């Protein structure tokens, strides 16, 4: 899940453009 | 001295039938024989007793709670004085909180030089309407004879002189005739004549030598007496004691040795009291009151300027406080080197009396073992309580003990106090309602690490209903008003947008600037402190918000201190650390505002063309006032004064200060336009009907769906 | 007070409160 | 309707258009400056320059920002009523009487503002010997509209009165039942120093 | 044909426009439809079609976050019924965070198979409270529509009352409101006899017959009708197909070839994989139940002889079943490979499902965990649950952790129920009402004894508000009055009987019979608790009398419910077992006198001749019985009357008025505003400790002269 | 209510503990010869047996015993105003009075037939110049002392009656507001009352 | 609303903020 | 996102505004 | 036992409540 | 043993249940 990397411990840029464009 | 027999003072009787038959030699008392915890005293062991003679008797004699008591009367035989030197509240003879004291001994006292007999709570009692009244007490006034069986005129005065024995009985004088005066059933009194009450009188002659007293060998000869209203010394008698020898109560002349060097040699090696018995008042004394130090290195008790401290040092080092007296009883003990055991049972916010008493009491040398401290919520109501030795060490090697304790959610806070910790390990576990990180900050204070074991207390439970919330905020902006105050603080949330669900206000009336952070008992409304709750703010975009966490509180009293802060309404989880935060308890004043209306407004006056108006006020002490707004104009003058009260009605006008035109009370008490403002809180139910956790089920749920619809709609490929 | 309604001429008293002057058109019903 | 000076209590006499003028004599008036007094830290100021037991309605009050005008609280209406006079109830203005032609001797009760505090009513006690003339135990209205009192016939001979002043004082022209002397029906010097 | 062809399964309608195509006239949908991420689009944009083609749905519909589509009225129009084979979670329709809507479709829709609806943070549409959908569901609770706009006051959801078109608006009580059954405003939704929806029914004033169960096509037809209660089969209901068609995902008649087809493909784009479907009885399904296993011969369900269980692969991977399509995930299996954590929350016990899905499996391997149940009460979907293999448990070898389980009161029946724990060990934690003596028989029968940890896990945290005892006690006497009642119950203790401590009764005011023990949670009203400790003369059996244990209740009220049961003051061994015990919960009440005046005795007087009068209960029930005397004494020639003369002006309170204040709405008015000025009262009042155990230690006086003749009086002592 | 103070039913309507009789002969029961009201499915129930315009108190009280009327021989006490209507607001007797015309008046308005609590009052003020003067206040004790009142001066024509209008829950017979003149008694000339 | 969601409901300064921001 | 730690739908419009549209994909073939 | 008011009419019933088989005290005996 | 009062006292059995006439 998003939340796996982005409601726990530091999310990054590579936590978060891992399928845009 | 110079007297046969044993001289032996006095000891008490405690719990059994009997512990008189061990007496076969003492022929003179010194003491008092008290009688202690004969709740079960039955009458028939009491009938014979045994003592060989009497000289005399010195001290008082105090009798309670004594069941049995059928007889007395073969104790002290041959009576030659009585007196209490010591006075149990002030009277000679002290009968009270006992029973069925049928017949006593004391059938030949001659005088009662400083004392009145009271007698009290004696269902059979016999005898005591046939006695010299007026020949043996002192003070006639203070004389208490009541409530003896003869005395309800039931109990036929048989006595001597008709039917008994002969045991001296000469014929004494009290209304002019010389009655055969008795004391019992079967017994004569021998007294002496009120005239020369001072000097004693003997059978030998005249009344005696003026020192001597209550009977003597010969007259005009103090080495004659066998007792001395002055001091008795080696045979001898004396007006006053030489400087060796200190005084004792006008009858007796001891070495310093006997009050100095006595008690000074033991400190737990024997089984006399040693509490370095000094002389002072002229007397020795175990110890001196406050304000009278020791500075002699014969420590001799002498005035010191103004109060002064104590250092106590009381009997096994050990004393277990169980009431507010029971700490009462050590007061002016500013320092204890010893266990102070708290296990006090029952009161009712009596424990600011400790405050004035243990708020002086700074050391316990011993292992402190505290628990049932019901009075006090916290324990930051002790101004002196800084040292925690361990000289003494219970089970376990611990200095410090209170496991499984109840009624206590707090302790001493550090703001305004300190404590040290000594002595090896301490052991702390098992009190809810108390947040965790307080005793870490009584670890950091003490020092000393390594005798602070992080698992020997408290680090796993009993904080569970009090989140130790480790940031803090503040309040960014405070628009007051008389009671209308918009408070806005921070908008910091936690990493998680939705955890938190609002925050928590705290508020309570408190005009004093020392203020600890509890909470009272839970009665569904009842509680010392206020505490309310607010919704949680919205988000508006990722960078910043253009609506500030704000808050708008009412019923604040305008002029008035409030003691407020907030909390966060945090979700219970298995993680503190993101937690939200605690605003810092500020004595935030009410702004001075015109709803402020002074109460019992009182017109006295010392003249008529005065009125010297007086008041208390609501909650306004006028410390920011300026001045005062009063009328005295005429406001009067109105036409219901002048069109009003014809003689033709009742007097109901007169004695009046209250009349139509100044009339401004409600048209209805109901809540019909503006009344509406005391719509408070649920007192029948705390807030709402439902607790809390109902509200959580909602919360999480809602988060567990969110997130369950997020869950699913997201993460295209793990690559 | 705001333990659970205020009804009245006394919001006025808060309204004022809550905007200050920031080109605000608060809307008085009395 | 008259405007005052003064912050503190008053104790210099107070023009009131009357030949006898007393402080505190006065209708209020939009003026903030009043007989009040400022804060001495003390919630206690003895006040001066009163009438001798006058009725007085007050509105107790306190204060903040003495700058711009007398910014006070609001208003709690208490009535005062200290000490009073009932020597005084006897005479402050002097009293007369118009012999009307009726048998009466309308008592015609004169005053610079105050007999001792406010006028409410003479009460009186006067309504025996059966049904006689027009009698009133007049209030303040009718004493407003005829400035006197009325009464029932009275005699030649001895009659005790019985009206006294009532402004919550007491003894105005009596004290005790004294009979004075009623000559052809009229002619009754009352208030015999009283 | 009747129902058309043409099946499209569902897919994901994600981020763009005209991928709607898929719909072109399609019957049904097999498989799951979505309708996400569409912002910023115009009610134009997604209106260039419209699909009443669509009929049914064999899944869940899903719509989330799109601002277009301002109603469902111009894209799926017509529709009957939502199959629910297959949930989402607690539901079918999702409708969450829907944008610029204002009316809502979906025209004449008749019933939704399983579950409920979702309609939430949708503050835009308006004319959705009303809505026909209570018939249409099943779980009549477990709804949620909130968050809309008419809590928030934004708009009225108003509808018609007149019969709009074919369709009319009866008001139809649903839990005592009157809904006006619609869909939106200027619309209406029919409602139909009971009888004729059991089948449903046309909109046409006509009713259907059997085997159907909406609206029949031609109406008042069995074999065409449209939305069938059972199986179809080229457009005609079925309740049974003969073979070779058999039955296909519970609703549809297909052939066995099409079966046979479908196990030699799966729908994961590949080949001999996913979605293997084999006969039974009549259906093809896949993964044959318990007892049957596979047969390769011809592809079917075969009975195996002896067991052959299936057991759901999930060695690696924690799968939690928290919900209720997490329930429906595994079907049938019989052990689960991993370990079970149950989370669920709230519903109205949602178990049943459990009871149809779960309530089979009997080896759970690992480790429990069923933590944080708000509500979970009556467990009986682990009944089958007698094995653990313990193949990898949590930390601090704990398998079993249950936490936080409110009202569950009760495991199972112990008909045979058992469990043997290979390895780990019991926690147990915050369980009020979870019984000692069946915790401890369950530890006997699964290892546990000894092994079970007394330094992390506690017993008595438990228990709280309710327990159990083997150990039980019988009411053996008892005499009523009217306001207190002498019971007398059994003098049975502990093995231990010198351990007796004494007996404790509870009572307090339980609203009805059939309630269990509650008391040692509320502190307040609505079961208001009090406790009294008990101990009669009688310590031991040997000495009869004619007065056996038993203790009389201080005061109670006239014939009230009272609820009665004990649980005795025991000490406890050093592990932990059946120790304590009670009596019947059992539901008494006294006798009855009414002296008290029945509250608000609200004079209603309407006529002059015959006075009309209005009764509350008492504050005391003064019993149930309705059975009254009226009668009235006079009131003539009181002093009231020639005291209170009013014949002239000046208030007298005058005689014989009449003005009901009519406390509802017309007086004294309710806009949740509580307190009245009349006499306020405090609500955070001031507090005090507890101070009972000053009282109890009186009676020692009376109880103590034989504890110290056998303790203090026979001691061997030289004396 | 009670027809006897101890607990038996004696049969005698003709005692009732009361000047007036409101008891009626019943069966004879266990408990006082009282006005027994059963009450079956019901929370309410009326009290006849009473006089108009009227205000009473009420018993109540439930006892086991149902075999008889009921044992208990006391209640709880509740009180309850009775509605009044259009039968005694007005005059109950006639509102006729005795007419003089020979210099001296009766002046009675009759007793109701029912005793009420409160008659509609009218006042009395008739005064002239100086002279013989009635007065009158309208209550159960000072119409019954004074008996009405008895004029002098007896011909047609004015007479001074002051006005006030009566409103309790709408009266029958009033004061009027007219220059009231004595053409005969219609309803108000000559009775200032209806 | 403006005199319906403190009045007629619990009080919150969001709502009262729309009326000027 | 910005700090590092975002939960919410928030995160589900950061996450859309990042990508814009033709933004998410998927796996049928699974 | 907690002391409340138990003397008075109570006395009867205290005087009761371990009677009525062996008859019971009418009147208060203080 | 002239103890009347057991409210704001103590009693017993055997001072009470020979009051039982």
């Amino acid at each position: 899940g998003i939340v796996e990397q982005c409601c726990t411990s530091i999310c990054s840029l590579y936590q978060l453009e891992n399928y845009c464009n | 001295h110079l007297y046969p027999g044993e001289v032996c003072p006095g000891m008490d009787i405690r719990n059994n039938l009997t512990r008189l038959h061990e007496l076969e030699n003492c022929s003179v008392i010194e003491g008092h024989l008290q009688i202690l915890l004969m709740f079960k005293t039955r009458p028939e062991d009491f009938r014979d007793l045994s003592f060989p003679k009497l000289i005399m008797i010195t001290d008082y004699l105090l009798l309670f709670r004594v069941y049995g008591l059928e007889s007395l009367k073969d104790l002290f035989p041959n009576l030659t004085v009585i007196r209490g030197s010591r006075l149990f509240f002030n009277y000679a003879l002290v009968i009270f909180e006992m029973v069925h004291l049928k017949e006593l001994g004391l059938y030949n006292l001659m005088n009662i030089t400083r004392g009145s007999v009271r007698i009290e709570k004696n269902n059979e009692l016999c005898y005591l309407a046939t006695i010299d009244w007026s020949r043996i007490l002192d003070s006639v006034e203070d004389n208490y004879i009541v409530l003896n069986k003869d005395d309800n005129e039931e109990c036929g005065d048989i006595c001597p002189g008709t039917a008994k024995g002969k045991t001296n009985c000469p014929a004494t004088v009290i209304n002019g005739q010389f009655v055969e005066r008795c004391w019992t059933h079967s017994h004569c009194q021998k007294v002496c004549p009120t005239i020369c009450k001072s000097h004693g009188c003997t059978a030998e002659g005249l009344c005696c030598h003026s020192e001597c007293l209550g009977n003597c060998s010969q007259p005009d000869d103090p080495t004659k007496c066998v007792a001395c209203r002055n001091f008795y010394l080696d045979g001898r008698c004396v007006e006053t004691c030489p400087p060796p020898y200190y005084h004792f109560q006008d009858w007796r002349c001891v070495n310093f040795s006997f009050c100095q060097d006595l008690h000074h040699k033991c400190k737990n090696s024997r089984r006399q009291g040693c509490h370095q018995y000094v002389i002072h008042n002229n007397k020795c004394i175990p110890e001196c009151p406050s304000g009278y130090t020791m500075n002699s290195s014969n420590l001799l008790c002498t005035p010191c300027l103004g109060p002064c401290p104590k250092v106590c040092h009381l009997l096994e080092g050990e004393k277990t406080i169980d009431s507010v007296t029971s700490a009462q009883e050590l007061r002016g003990c500013t320092v204890i080197n010893g266990s102070l055991i708290i296990n006090i049972r029952g009161g009712n916010n009596l424990a600011a009396e400790l405050e004035a008493n243990l708020g002086l009491i700074e050391e316990i040398s011993g292992y402190l073992k505290i628990r049932r401290s019901y009075a006090l919520v916290s324990l930051s109501f002790f101004r002196k309580l800084r040292l925690i030795r361990g000289e003494t060490l219970e089970i376990g090697n611990y200095s410090f003990y209170a496991l499984d304790n109840q009624n206590l959610r707090q302790l001493w806070d550090w703001s305004k106090h300190n404590l040290t910790i000594t002595q090896g390990k301490l052991f702390f576990h098992y009190n809810p309602k108390l947040c965790l990180s307080e005793i870490h900050k009584m670890e950091e204070v003490s020092g000393t690490k390594g005798r602070q074991e992080r698992n020997d207390i408290a680090l796993k439970t009993n904080g569970d209903q009090a989140s130790c919330e480790n940031e803090l905020l503040k309040f960014s902006y405070i628009r007051t008003s008389f009671d209308k105050i918009l408070l806005r603080w921070e908008p910091y949330w936690p990493p998680d947008f939705r955890d938190l669900l609002g925050f928590m206000l705290f508020y309570k009336e408190a005009p004093y600037q020392n203020v600890t952070e509890f909470d009272g008992q839970d009665a569904c409304g009842s509680n010392s402190w206020t505490v309310v709750d607010i919704d949680p703010p919205l988000r508006s975009n990722d960078p910043k918000s253009q609506n500030h966490p704000g808050w708008l509180m009412r019923g604040l009293k305008p002029w008035t201190q409030y003691a407020i802060f907030v909390k966060t309404l945090v979700t219970f989880s298995d993680e503190r650390r993101t937690y939200g935060a605690k605003s810092d308890i500020i004595y935030v004043q009410t702004d001075a505002t015109n709803p402020s209306v002074p109460l019992d407004p009182i017109s006295v006056s010392n003249s008529s063309s005065q009125i010297i108006l007086k008041w208390k006020p609501p909650s306004d002490p006028n410390g920011n006032i300026t001045h005062y707004l009063v009328f005295w104009e005429r406001q009067a003058e109105d036409s219901e004064l002048f069109e009003l009260d014809y003689c033709l009605k009742g007097l109901k006008l007169p004695s009046r200060t209250w009349s139509p035109p100044f009339e401004s009370e409600d048209s209805q008490k109901h809540n019909q336009s503006e009344y509406e403002d005391s719509a408070g809180e649920c007192c029948s139910c705390p807030k709402t009907d439902s607790q809390i956790l109902k509200e959580l089920e909602e919360s999480s749920f809602r988060k567990t769906f969110e997130d369950y619809l997020h869950n699913v709609v997201f993460v295209p490929r793990p690559s | 007070f705001v333990n659970q309604h205020l009804c009245g001429s006394h919001l006025v008293e808060a309204l004022y409160l809550v905007c200050g002057e920031r080109g605000f058109f608060y809307t008085p019903k009395t | 309707s008259l405007g005052d000076v003064g912050n503190v209590t008053v104790a210099v006499p107070t023009v009131a258009a009357f030949p006898n003028t007393s402080s505190t004599s006065v209708p209020t008036s939009p003026e903030e400056h009043r007989p009040f007094e400022k804060v001495v830290n003390k919630e206690s100021l003895v006040i001066s320059g009163l009438r001798h037991f006058t009725g007085y309605r007050i509105e107790l009050q306190a204060c903040n920002q003495d700058t711009p005008e007398e910014r006070c609280s609001v208003a709690a209406y208490v009535s005062a009523r200290t000490m009073p006079e009932a020597k005084a109830d006897d005479i402050v203005g002097p009293v007369t009487h118009e012999i009307f032609e009726n048998n009466v001797v309308h008592l015609m009760w004169q005053e610079p503002k105050e007999p001792n505090g406010l006028i409410v009513l003479y009460e009186v006690s006067y309504r025996r010997y059966g049904d006689e003339e027009l009698h009133l135990c007049v209030s303040r209205k009718h004493f407003a509209l005829e400035r006197g009192c009325r009464l029932r016939g009275l005699s030649p001979g001895n009659y005790s009165v019985r009206i006294r002043a009532t402004s919550l004082a007491g003894n105005g022209s009596w004290t005790e039942p004294t009979y004075f002397y009623v000559t052809d029906y009229l002619d009754v010097p009352s208030n015999i120093a009283k």
